[PDB]
C-alpha cells in the first residue's frame, strides 16, 4: 500500500527527465518518446501535491563517542547558498 | 568622626545604581555561555 500510493504520487509525468547522450540525433529519441513515453501519466490525483518548505538549518553537534576505533571522523558545516544565486559560483 | 560620610553615600548610591545594572547582565551572560550543557542529551547505543 505504501509504495502503491508512492508510485502513484511520485514517479509522475510532468517532473521526471529522460536524458540521453553520446551517439544518437533529437528527432529519434523524440519520437521513441512519443511512442513509448506518452501515456504516463499527468493525471495528477486529488489531494496532497508534493511542494516544498524551507527548511530550518538548527546548528547544533552531535557525538558518537565510541573509542573502540582507530580514527576519528569529523564534518562541520555551515548556511547553504542553494541553486540559483551566483553565490554557489 | 567621619569626615567622608557624605561622599561615601554618594559613592554608595553609585554602586547601587552599578550592581543593580550590572550584575543581571553578567548573569544573564553567565546563563547564555552555560546555556548549552545544561540543555545538551544523553542516549545509549551499544549493537
Amino acid at each position: 500500500a505504501d509504495l502503491t500510493e508512492y508510485l502513484s504520487r511520485h514517479y509522475k509525468a510532468p517532473r521526471m527527465v529522460l536524458a540521453a547522450a553520446g551517439g544518437l540525433e533529437h528527432r529519434q529519441l523524440l519520437d521513441l518518446a512519443q511512442k513509448h513515453f506518452s501515456g504516463l501519466s499527468g493525471t495528477y490525483d486529488e489531494d496532497a501535491v508534493p511542494t516544498l518548505t524551507p527548511c530550518r538549518f538548527t546548528g547544533s553537534e552531535i557525538r558518537h563517542r565510541e573509542d573502540g576505533l582507530p580514527l576519528a571522523h569529523v564534518a562541520i558545516a555551515v548556511e547553504g547558498p542553494g541553486w540559483a544565486n551566483p553565490d554557489n559560483v | 568622626a567621619e569626615p567622608e560620610h557624605d561622599h561615601r553615600k554618594r559613592m554608595g548610591l553609585k554602586m547601587l545604581l552599578m550592581m543593580g545594572l550590572l550584575l543581571p547582565l553578567v548573569y544573564a551572560m553567565k546563563r547564555h555561555k552555560w546555556s548549552v550543557l545544561k540543555s545538551r542529551k544523553l542516549a545509549y547505543r551499544p549493537p
